RNA sequence: UUCAAAUGAGAACUUUGAAGACUGAAGUGGGGAAAGGUUCCACGUCAACAGCAGUUGGACGUGGGUUAGUCGAUCCUAAGAGAUGGGGAAGCUCCGUUUCAAAGGCCUGAUUUUAUGCAGGCCACCAUCGAAAGGGAAUCCGGUUAAGAUUCCGGAACCUGGAUAUGGAUUCUUCACGGUAACGUAACUGAAUGUGGAGACGUCGGCGCGAGCCCUGGGAGGAGUUAUCUUUUCUUCUUAACAGCUUAUCACCCCGGAAUUGGUUUAUCCGGAGAUGGGGUCUUAUGGCUGGAAGAGGCCAGCACCUUUGCUGGCUCCGGUGCGCUUGUGACGGCCCGUGAAAAUCCACAGGAAGGAAUAGUUUUCAUGCCAGGUCGUACUGAUAACCGCAGCAGGUCUCCAAGGUGAACAGCCUCUAGUUGAUAGAAUAAUGUAGAUAAGGGAAGUCGGCAAAAUAGAUCCGUAACUUCGGGAUAAGGAUUGGCUCUAAGGGUCGGACGAUCAACUUAGAACUGGUACGGACAAGGGGAAUCUGACUGUCUAAUUAAAACAUAGCAUUGCGAUGGUCAGAAAGUGAUGUUGACGCAAU
RNA sequence: AUGGUGAACUAUGCCUGAAUAGGGUGAAGCCAGAGGAAACUCUGGUGGAGGCUCGUAGCGGUUCUGACGUGCAAAUCGAUC
């Protein structure tokens, strides 16, 4: 938030890096159930709460 | 019902004294060897105005009997005392306006201010703008002196109790009408959150013993036993009489 | 007809947020924040403006030569000429009258 | 072109005023104008002896 | 050019509060804005600021005293009461 | 940062020590009378102060450029 | 809103061009605080999402991006919060913050077994946390990117801590001279201790002054307009932090001794406690000159030629004006039963412990020089789409900069810079609607009730009742006037001894002429009057059915209380509010 | 009933900060003039007071018992105030 704490910016980074589509080659692994990142986030739909 | 407003003062909180702009506390010097025996001179370095207290203050600074330094004490300016006046304090300090003498060293009829109740408690009686106490007599039978306190009642206190000669400054403040709520607002803006005041009879029952409504009336006598429990003590408390009187004077 | 902006994240017109408008070699208007003014040091026992003493904000007096923080006389900084003239005379006359205080009270000692 | 006509004294009749006379030109302004002119004239005439310091005073209170 | 007839400094309050309050205010408002003689100093230069503190513009001297006047009539008579007692303790 | 005017001192500067650089600028200015003259500015990078010297007279100017220690890297025009 | 081109399978909706318009500097402009957290930027891109569409996006995929000794945090203390010796509590823990406490650490000599144990010694009711708006060490300009910049580049600086050497000053009269003084200075030893100062302080008003802005004259460029008129309209013509000299209202000093009292502010204050006058000293806020600095930046021109790029030349100047606007600030003045923070930090004086020279030492508050300056934040939105309201919601959420005309004006209306032209769209104009208008004659006969609507409205001049707490009522009421144009008269500055020279403002009154008798021509903008009930007044409340006559208030009266106290708090306490209090007080009605 | 969590909304005090076009009125204080035998009284200025006034922004929410009333909105929109 403009001038921010490290701790939050810290969490902000982790929050950016979690935020990407499921690696497609995981859908090729053996006995794989996964189809997509069902934990995806987006700043205009679900907030982080700090 | 509900905790009434006057009980709710005791938890301080909202109702503590607004003391940011105060000087220090006003007190007399600590009763030491000098004042116990002879006297000690000082200069009133300035006279100043304490917030939330009509009656000015005297910052009069003495030397230190026991060390190289100056020690500023905060006195309540006693009307006529000025900047640069010398202020002598002790048993042997002469009867001039401003000095602080024990109550044994002053002749009957002397009038004084800021008097201690026990010697060394640095001030206690007559300190509000314009007030004063009057020695009426003495008594060697225990170092005691009998005085007239502003309230009129007489109190017999140690002759070693100090006072400062004269009447508190701050003149006749209450002689002038407040005129308007605004002026009262600022008055208490600097004291304590006690204004305005809501009449209890305009309350609902649950806030006040008077608050029982439907016609605004107190319902039962407004004069309450001393032995009543907090929650019931609202109104004319252990009142030993009520109504208009024209009482002229007090206890002589 | 050109407008301007603060140069620091503080957005509120306080005392530490005083602003100057300046034209620059660019030929463009620009703001600049100015550190609040100083006040002249004041006479110890009469609160007058000390003459000859320079007027800087407190820690700026640590960056400065010593002829800047005084005059050459007793109580260079501190007090203000007449305040020390009065000072001297009062001392004299008192110490004088001290003597007299004593020789005279010594005199009526022998009277008894 | 209009500002020109304005100081040819042209566009300021009684139906071109929306401010009170005080609003457009304040009276206290006028006075200070009028007063300082007199103060200054009385000053000059003294540092020149067209009038004596005694008359000056009288005229100074009189202005 | 007489301006008022009765109100004076208290035209300020206009019509509000009512005659007597306005009346009594006026009396003390006049006391506290007055310029008083200086004891030490001679000059008519003691002005008030804050109830009780009274200080001389010219010689920077400050006196304690009345809330709305320099010197209380009560303080005045006590002045005398005190001196009177004093002159006795040294006679 | 500072302007210098003593012609004695300026030379005392051109060596000094910390002085390892200087520059020479030529301004086509005009005099009060309005005649195209050739003011030349002599600037010396100190260590925390730019002493520059102003000489209007081209004479004592194009003399002085050949009055510097030659061990001084000088920027020209 | 429209036309056309471009791109695309595909175009009302994307891009570029043109037109038409809006926001109108109280902005649909330019930045920030909270909050978000990548939304910023480039490329690719359209299944879902943007309640029509989509090639567009704040979407989807992939990558890129936030650079500091000087901007903040960080240090300080504020309301407050809260460890500790303790005291309560079965206990979770409650109380207390200098508090019933054995509560330390600074200098430096001794010692030259040693940088070190000790020998001198003063000083200390003393945790800490608590401000990205309070206090506070120091950075400016130009340039740069797809996105960062008071952070990068280039140049110019300053501070803080640490080092220190050369120069200079000082001295045989050891710790500087000069000036009557205010005081001047490139310096000119100063431990303990004490003291003074800065930090550091309300609000309103008029007046003085600066800065930027506004307007404007000549010229040197570029642009527009030219049937005809205009020596024309638009625009360019800049100067940072820092350094040197210089510069001020206030104030202070010397000479001098005043009634015929003078000086004097817009504002009536000052003078034998020394005015007026003559002559000096200070503060440097702020302006001027120069350095910084034209090499920068701005505006033009002539060549060059696939690109990257250029290249070479010019010009960038000299004024004026003020109840102007915004802001800064000075000396005054009004106001209070209101008199309008603290601490860190920096300086100084008093003091004189000490240390110091003559063949030599003293001093790094004087100039110069060397070295170092960490950590975290830094993108962007900041709102009719980046926050909160389930959302791209007509709601809500702190702040700064603010151009021309009309005009009293930060109003309304129109414009410039900048920014938008985005809110599904096409065809018709039944009823009934929502919003905007108008009606012959009558004029509240409508209705619970003039509800709704209408009428009044600026300004100048005249005029103005009962009553009244004498202040008001009162813009009471009631009237006349108001455009355009051409004139007349009055109102100022400066320079030379009752004139004369020169400059620069609009404003006020008056007169003539004129028109479909209009003229505050849009905009803007009180209807009035006679009474009853009622609350004195300004103020307050039922967020979302009640704004009142209710609550408040000043005023008045009553009650309690002298501290071993009154009222109140707590389970308890060596507990707490009033209390930094003391009857002109606090508490209760 | 027991044990817990909320003063991001709102009520109140405290601390530290920020904000509010343009006009009407013309209170103290001060200057001058006129009448008067005197005492005084009148006139003209100046100055700029007020929980003063017209009125934006601000804060508010009177009336239309307007619009909306499966809304823009679980309190909004318009005019009036
Ligand atoms: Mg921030
Ligand atoms: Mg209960
Ligand atoms: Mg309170
Ligand atoms: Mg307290
Ligand atoms: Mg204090
Ligand atoms: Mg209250
Ligand atoms: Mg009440
Ligand atoms: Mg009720
Ligand atoms: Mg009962
Ligand atoms: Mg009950
Ligand atoms: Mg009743
Ligand atoms: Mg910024
Ligand atoms: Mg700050
Ligand atoms: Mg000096
Ligand atoms: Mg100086
Ligand atoms: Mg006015
Ligand atoms: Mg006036
Ligand atoms: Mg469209
Ligand atoms: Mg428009
Ligand atoms: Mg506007
Ligand atoms: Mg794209
Ligand atoms: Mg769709
Ligand atoms: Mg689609
Ligand atoms: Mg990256
Ligand atoms: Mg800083
Ligand atoms: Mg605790
Ligand atoms: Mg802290
Ligand atoms: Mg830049
Ligand atoms: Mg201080
Ligand atoms: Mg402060
Ligand atoms: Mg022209
Ligand atoms: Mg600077
Ligand atoms: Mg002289
Ligand atoms: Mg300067
Ligand atoms: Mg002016
Ligand atoms: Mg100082
Ligand atoms: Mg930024
Ligand atoms: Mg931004
Ligand atoms: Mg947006
Ligand atoms: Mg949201
Ligand atoms: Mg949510
Ligand atoms: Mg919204
Ligand atoms: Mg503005
Ligand atoms: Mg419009
Ligand atoms: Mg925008
Ligand atoms: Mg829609
Ligand atoms: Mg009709
Ligand atoms: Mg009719
Ligand atoms: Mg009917
Ligand atoms: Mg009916
Ligand atoms: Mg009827
Ligand atoms: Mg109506
Ligand atoms: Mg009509
Ligand atoms: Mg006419
Ligand atoms: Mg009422
Ligand atoms: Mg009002
Ligand atoms: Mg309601
Ligand atoms: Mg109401
Ligand atoms: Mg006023
Ligand atoms: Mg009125
Ligand atoms: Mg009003
Ligand atoms: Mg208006
Ligand atoms: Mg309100
Ligand atoms: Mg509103
Ligand atoms: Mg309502
Ligand atoms: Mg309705
Ligand atoms: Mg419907
Ligand atoms: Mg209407
Ligand atoms: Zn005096």
């Amino acid at each position: 938030a403009a001038q921010k704490s490290f701790r939050i910016k810290q969490k902000m980074a982790k929050a950016k890096k979690q935020n990407r589509p499921l690696p497609q080659w995981i859908r090729l692994r053996t006995n794989n159930t996964i189809r997509y990142n069902a934990k995806r986030r987006n700043w205009r739909r679900t907030k982080m709460n700090i | 019902g509900r905790v009434i407003r006057n009980q709710r003062k005791g938890a301080g909180s909202i109702f503590t004294s607004h003391t940011r702009l105060r000087q220090g506390a006003a007190k007399l010097r600590t009763l030491d060897y000098a004042e116990r025996h002879g006297y000690i001179r000082g200069i009133v370095k300035q006279i100043v105005h304490d917030s939330g207290r009509g009656a000015p203050l005297a910052k009069v600074v003495f030397r230190d009997p026991y060390k190289y330094r100056l020690r500023e004490e905060i006195f309540i300016a006693n009307e006529g005392v000025h900047t640069g006046q010398f202020i002598y304090a002790g048993k042997k300090a002469s009867l001039n306006v401003g000095n602080v003498l024990p109550l044994g060293s002053v002749p009957e009829g002397t009038i004084v201010s800021n008097v201690e109740e026990k010697p060394g408690d640095r001030g206690a009686l007559a300190r509000a703008s314009g007030n004063y106490v009057i020695i009426i007599g003495h008594n060697p039978d225990e170092n005691k002196t009998r005085v007239r306190l502003p309230s009129g009642a007489k109190k017999v206190i140690s002759s070693d109790a100090r006072g400062v000669i004269g009447v508190i400054a701050g003149g006749g403040r209450v002689d002038k009408p407040l005129l308007k709520a605004g002026r009262a607002f600022h008055k208490y803006r600097l004291k304590r959150n006690s204004w305005p005041k809501t009449r209890g009879v305009a309350m609902n029952p649950v806030d006040h013993p008077h608050g029982g409504g439907n016609h605004q009336h107190i319902g039962k006598a407004s004069t309450i036993s001393r032995g009543a429990v907090s929650g019931q003590k609202a109104g004319l408390i252990a009142a030993r009489r009520t109504g208009l009187l024209r009482g002229s004077q007090k206890t002589q | 007809a050109q407008r301007v902006t603060f140069r620091r994240r503080n957005p509120y017109n306080t005392r530490s947020n005083k602003i100057k408008v300046v034209k620059t070699p660019g030929g463009i208007l620009r703001a600049q924040h100015v550190k609040k003014l100083a006040t002249r040091p004041k006479c110890g026992d009469c609160g007058s403006a000390l003459q000859g003493i320079s007027t800087l904000r407190p820690r700026q007096y640590a960056t400065v030569s010593k002829t800047h923080k005084t005059v050459s006389r007793a109580y260079g900084g501190s007090r203000c000429a007449n305040c020390v003239k009065e000072r001297i005379i009062r001392a004299f006359l008192i110490e004088e009258q001290k003597i007299v205080k004593k020789v005279v009270k010594e005199q009526t000692e022998a009277a008894k | 072109a209009h500002a020109q006509s304005k100081r040819e004294g042209r566009h300021s009749g009684y139906g071109k005023r929306k401010g009170t006379r005080e609003a457009r030109l304040p009276s206290q302004v006028v006075w200070i104008r009028r007063l300082r002119v007199l103060r200054r004239l009385l000053a000059k005439y003294r540092d020149a002896g067209k009038i004596d310091k005694h008359l000056y005073h009288v005229l100074y209170k009189e202005s | 050019a007489k301006r008022t007839k009765k109100v004076g400094i208290t035209g300020k309050y206009g019509v509000r509060y009512g005659s007597s309050l306005r009346r009594q205010v006026k009396k003390l408002e006049i006391q506290q804005h007055a310029r008083y003689d200086c004891s030490f100093c001679g000059k008519k230069t003691v002005k008030r600021g804050a109830a009780g503190i009274w200080t001389c513009s010219c010689c920077k001297k400050t006196v304690a005293g009345g809330a709305y006047t320099v010197s209380t009539a009560a303080a005045a008579t006590v002045r005398s009461t005190i001196r009177r007692l004093r002159e006795m303790v040294e006679a | 940062a500072r302007e210098i005017t003593d012609i004695k001192q300026f030379l005392e500067l051109t060596r000094r020590a910390d002085v390892k650089t200087a520059t020479v600028k030529i301004n086509k200015k005009l005099n009060k009378a309005g005649k195209p003259f050739r003011q030349t500015k002599f600037k010396v990078r100190g260590s925390s102060s730019l002493y520059t010297l102003v000489i209007n007279d081209a004479g004592k100017a194009k003399k002085l450029i050949q009055s510097l220690p030659p061990t001084l890297k000088v920027n020209r025009l």
